[PDB]
C-alpha cells in the first residue's frame, strides 16, 4: 500500500500551484486515507488567514483549505525554519491544524511516504 | 530607474537584482514580491541597506493577507501609484 | 500630463498572475488620464488570446476582459504569430494554411510580427513589462 | 525486475524543458524493460494536448510525440479536464456544452479527472514528476 | 528519497532544499539545475558538504556547452541511469 | 528618440526566453540601430560555444546570436560579477563579443536606455 505526500512549497495567487495542488489533494483524499500534507518553503504563505485575492483577481481557494478539518485530512504540517525565514510568528492561527516541525523532523516524516507531489 | 519584482526573493537571483540597483532608484514589490515586505524576513535587510526607497503593491499584501506585518520601511501603494511611478521614471527593469 | 502606454504581457491568462496585474494596471494608467497604445502579447502571454479558455462561473474571465479593453478604449491588443503558432493559438486563415480543422484566436486581438513590439518602445513614451 | 511507472507533467509542450525531459525519460524507463502505465497531464501541463500547437519544421513536435507514444506503447494519456478548461484545451464534447464553435484536443490524450492522478499513485511502482 | 532539481540554483529556494537532504539520499541536477555542477559556482559548496550524492544529467551538460567544466565530485548519468535512480529510491522530491 | 535595451537574464534551453529574446532583438535591430544587449545573472550562459541542445530536443538558437556580429549589433556587455559567481572563464570565446563590465558599470551602461526588456 502507498502513502501519499502533498507538499506546498509556493506561495499563493502568484502562480495557480497552490490552488491546483488543493484540488489534487482533495480528490486523492477520497481515494486513501494514507495521505499527510506539507508546508515548506513559499509554501507556509498558504496558510495564512484573511487572505482576499479577488483584490488581484484571484480565485479565493484558501477558503477550501477548511475542507481538510472538514473531512478527516489529519496529518499535516508546517515549516518551523521555513515561518522564521519569512518573519511569520509561529502562533499565528492558520487555515490549517498544521502542527510546527524543525528541519530535521519534518525530513524524517516526509521520508515514511512513498510518493510525493510537489506544488 | 523603476525596479519591478514580481516573483518571490527565495526564488529570484537577488544578488543579480542588488547589483541592478543605482542611487536614486526605486524598487516596487508586487505580487508575489511582496513577501520580501514582511518585518523579520531574510531579505528585508538587503533591501533595507539598498540606496534606494521600496514600495509594495497594497493589493498583493491585501490578497496575501500580509498587510499588517510590513515593515515601517517599506511605503505602501495602489495601483495608481503604481502607475505614477512608471512615469516618474523613464525606464522600468522588471523581475 | 497625459503619456503613451505600451504594455507587454509575457504570462498566460490562467497559470500566474503576471496578465491579471497587467490588466489591473491598464485599467488604473486609463483611469488616471494616461493612454494605453497598445498591448503586446509574447511567450505564455499570447494564451491571454485563447478563445477557448473556459474559466468557472466565479473566476475571472481574463479573455474577454481583454477584448472588453479593446472595444471600449480601443486598444490595440497585438500577439506575436510565431510565439502563438508554437503554443497552438491561431486565428482561422493560419488554421486554413496549416490545414487545421478549426483555430482559437479571441477577437478583439490582432496577430502581428515582433515589428509591432519594436514600434511601440521607439514611439511610446513608456513600457511596462509584466 | 519490471516497474510500473507513472509519470507526471506539469510544463507546457513549448515554453520550458520539462515536457521534454519528462518524454526522453518516458523513452529510456520502456527502452530500459520497465513499463509506462500512464502520464497525468496537469497545470500547464495540459498543453501538451493542444492539437493546434504548430512548431516549425526544424523544431520537436512533441505533441504528435505523445500521440505516438500512446499508438506505440499503448501509454494511457491523462490529461486534467479541469485544468485544461481554465487553459483553453477542450475536445469536441466540451466544446458543444460550453457552445464554443471549435475544439483543440490532440487524438491519443484523454479527459479525465484527479481520481486518476490519484489511481496511479496509489497502484504504481513509482511515480516521476517533470 | 531521490531529490531532482531542474531549475537554476539562483531561482531556487535552495536553503529550503538543502533542509530536506538526509543521510543516504541523492540529488540529480537535471535541465537548468546542472549548472549547479560548474566548477568554482557558489552553490557548489553546500552541495559537497551535504551528506548525499549529487548525479548530473549529462543531455542537459551537452545542451548548455558545460560538459568540460564539470566538478568531479558530481557524477555524470544519462537517462538509463536516471530511470534506475527512480527505480533505487522509493520516492522523489522534485524541485 | 528611445534608446533599446535587451537584457538576456536567464538560462538557455530550460526556458524559452533566450530564444524568443533573441527573436525580439533581431526584429527591433531591423528598425533602429540604437539598442544595446546585456547578458547578467543566468543570462550570461546564453554566450557559451559548442551548446548542442538537440541532445535535449530543444531549438539551437544559440547558432543564431552569430547575427548580431553579422548586422552590427555592437552594443554589447556581459556581466563580470555574474561569470565569476557561476564559476565561468572570463576568457571564454562567447557566441557573442560581448565586453565584460563590473556591476557598477554595467548599472550605469543600463541608465542611459529608455526601454528595457529582459528575457
Amino acid at each position: 500500500m502507498k502513502r501519499i505526500a502533498f507538499v506546498f512549497s509556493t506561495a499563493p495567487h502568484g502562480t495557480a500551484a497552490g490552488r491546483e495542488g488543493l484540488d489534487a489533494l482533495l480528490a486523492t483524499s477520497a481515494l486513501t486515507d494514507d495521505l499527510a500534507v506539507f508546508f515548506i518553503a513559499d509554501g507556509v504563505f498558504q496558510l495564512l488567514p484573511g487572505q482576499k485575492p479577488d483584490a488581484v483577481l484571484a480565485r479565493d481557494y484558501i477558503a477550501t483549505f477548511k475542507l481538510l478539518g472538514l473531512y478527516d485530512i489529519e496529518q499535516c504540517w508546517v515549516c518551523a525554519a521555513s515561518l522564521r525565514e519569512r518573519g511569520l510568528d509561529p502562533q499565528t492561527p492558520f487555515v490549517v491544524e498544521a502542527t510546527p516541525l524543525e528541519a530535521d523532523a519534518l525530513r524524517r516524516e516526509l521520508a515514511n511516504y512513498d510518493v510525493i507531489l510537489r506544488f | 530607474m523603476l525596479h519591478t519584482l514580481h516573483r518571490s526573493p527565495w526564488l529570484t537571483d537577488f544578488a543579480a537584482l542588488l547589483r541592478l540597483l543605482s542611487e536614486g532608484d526605486e524598487l516596487l514589490l508586487l505580487q508575489d514580491g511582496v513577501t520580501a515586505a514582511v518585518d523579520g524576513n531574510r531579505y528585508l535587510e538587503s533591501l533595507r541597506n539598498a540606496p534606494i526607497k521600496v514600495y509594495a503593491l497594497n493589493e498583493d499584501l491585501i490578497a496575501r493577507g500580509l498587510t499588517g506585518q510590513i515593515s515601517n520601511d517599506i511605503i505602501l501603494i495602489d495601483y495608481t501609484d503604481f502607475v505614477r511611478l512608471t512615469v516618474k521614471h523613464p525606464s522600468q527593469m522588471a523581475w | 500630463g497625459s503619456m503613451r502606454f505600451a504594455i507587454v504581457v509575457t504570462g498566460p491568462a490562467y497559470g500566474t498572475q503576471q496578465a491579471s496585474s497587467a490588466f489591473q494596471f491598464a485599467q488604473a494608467l486609463i483611469a488616471d488620464g494616461h493612454e494605453l497604445s497598445s498591448v503586446f502579447f509574447y511567450r505564455e502571454g499570447v494564451y491571454n488570446a485563447n478563445q477557448l479558455t473556459s474559466p468557472a462561473s466565479d473566476e475571472f474571465d481574463l479573455v474577454r476582459a481583454w477584448q472588453q479593453l479593446n472595444a471600449q478604449h480601443g486598444v490595440a491588443l497585438n500577439i506575436c504569430v510565431a510565439a502563438a503558432l508554437r503554443r497552438g493559438v491561431v486565428d482561422e486563415t493560419e488554421a486554413g494554411r496549416l490545414g487545421l480543422a478549426s483555430s482559437n484566436l479571441q477577437q478583439g486581438f490582432t496577430l502581428s510580427g515582433l515589428g509591432a513590439l519594436a514600434e511601440a518602445s521607439l514611439t511610446c513614451d513608456r513600457v511596462v513589462q509584466f
